[PDB]
């Protein structure tokens, strides 16, 4: 699934 | 501020060949073992969407053909086969850290064989010689490459001033561009000259595509 | 399906105050990171504001040219994000994106125009060929002249004709926005049937429906 963040979030 | 600079600024790929674009950080966007460097797509008229993620790792559903590569500072992406639909402008985006930037853009366009325009003059209607003004408009549709020139006469002599040039976006299923060209004048010298005329110089011909009218007719 | 609506653009003088919302649904809200990105010809795509989770204490971060000036937040409970914006300047002139999981997902995007010129809803003139005509298809126009600000939206027949329409980006002649848009149908289509040019401007609440008529001396 995506992350809390997003695919384009920041690490 | 991680400045990212993109190159070239506008491109032009056969169908079915390579097309690379560059994207050059001004400090490296690797945070861990990953490059977090992005790439969008934005067609005309629409948001940008998200194609690759992590510098090489493809968002869901984005086609095979899509794939980035390069780490630290320096990226690529690209496009291979490139599809008439693939005629857009991509955006490098660095999430690195705050703040989050995006490169210039970077226009894809797709080269086709050679286009004549299809071109439309138009009077003014009556409803805007009653408002005051007259607009006298000509469409060129449908041609390629993106280069035109137009020219405007009236009786014959050339006119320049009034003259609005705009063109489309590259169309994303017959890779061509259309573009409207509009002399706009007072109802008073509208009606002082007779013939209306529309000459436009495109690859194709070597002599002008003309088209024309009379006030009277 | 993600779906991102944006709301709330429009014309603001310079000092004035001006609130983005951002509706979203397909993904679980309350977990996601949102943003907004703005776009204008001049910038490009210029982050603005972060919003985190409630894992990240609903932490915000801004553009520099923004500090102190927007505020974004969020309703969990009403999957909305807002974006309060004050004192704007010409330079905050812009397609504000609302964007879903960092950048994952964009909205359409909300206009947002700051000038201190008042608004003017466009003069919507038909374009019929010239007078008798020919050929096997057979071009019709619509110009849409001297409104403010952008963006105003343009179908024909009510969306129906898509295929042989070319809308042509707006352009600024004296202060204003003019727009032209060509469509093409085969020759059977017109005049016998009807095709009229929907043009609505929703800043100055202005919805026009032109009937294009044949040209009689």
């Amino acid at each position: 699934p995506p992350g809390a963040r997003g695919l384009t979030g920041r690490p | 501020d991680i400045v990212l600079t993109q190159s070239p600024a506008s491109l032009a790929v056969s169908l079915g060949q390579r097309a690379t674009i560059s994207c050059r950080a001004s400090e490296s966007v690797d945070n861990y073992g990953i490059s977090s460097m992005n790439w969008f797509q934005q067609k005309a008229g629409q948001p940008p969407k998200f194609l690759i993620y992590a510098a090489s790792k493809q968002g869901s559903g984005v086609p095979a053909r899509f794939s980035g590569s390069g780490s630290g500072t320096d990226f690529s992406l690209i496009i291979h086969p490139v599809e008439e639909d693939d005629t857009a402008v991509y955006f490098c985006q660095q999430s690195k850290g705050v703040p989050y930037t995006f490169g210039g853009g970077t226009k894809l366009e797709i080269k086709r064989a050679d286009a004549a325009p299809t071109v439309s003059i138009f009077p003014p209607s009556s409803e805007q010689l009653t408002s005051g003004g007259a607009s006298v408009v000509c469409f060129l549709n449908n041609f390629y490459p993106k280069d035109i020139n137009v020219k405007w006469k009236i009786d014959g002599s050339e006119r320049q001033n009034g003259v609005l040039n705009s063109w489309t976006d590259q169309d994303s299923k017959d890779s061509t561009y259309s573009m409207s060209s509009t002399l706009t004048l007072t109802k008073d010298e509208y009606e002082r000259h007779n013939s209306y005329t529309c000459e436009a110089t495109h690859k194709t011909s070597t002599s002008p595509i003309v088209k024309s009218f009379n006030r009277n007719e | 399906e993600v779906k991102l609506e944006e709301s709330g653009g429009g014309l603001v003088q310079p000092g004035g105050s001006m609130k983005l919302s951002c509706a979203a649904s397909g993904f679980t809200f309350s977990d996601a990171w949102m943003d907004w990105v703005r776009q204008s010809p001049e910038k490009g795509l210029e982050w603005v504001a972060e919003i985190r989770n409630k894992v990240n204490n609903h932490a915000t971060n801004y553009a520099e040219s923004v500090k102190g000036r927007f505020t974004i937040s969020r309703d969990d409970s009403r999957s909305v994000v807002y974006l309060q914006m004050n004192n704007l300047k010409p330079e905050d002139t812009g397609i504000y994106y609302c964007t879903g999981l960092t950048f994952d997902y964009w909205g359409q995007g909300t206009t947002l125009t700051v000038s201190s010129a008042k608004t003017t809803a466009p003069s919507v003139y038909p374009l019929a060929p010239v007078c008798g005509g020919t050929g096997s298809s057979v071009t019709l126009g619509c110009l849409v002249k001297g409104y403010f600000p952008e963006p105003v939206t343009l179908t024909w027949n009510s969306g129906s004709l898509s295929s042989g329409v070319h809308t042509f980006p707006a352009l600024l002649l004296s202060g204003l926005y003019t727009l032209s848009s060509s469509v093409t149908v085969t020759s059977n289509t017109w005049p016998s049937q009807t095709i009229t040019c929907n043009v609505a401007h929703p800043a100055s609440s202005t919805k026009v429906d032109k009937k294009i008529e044949p040209r009689g001396p």
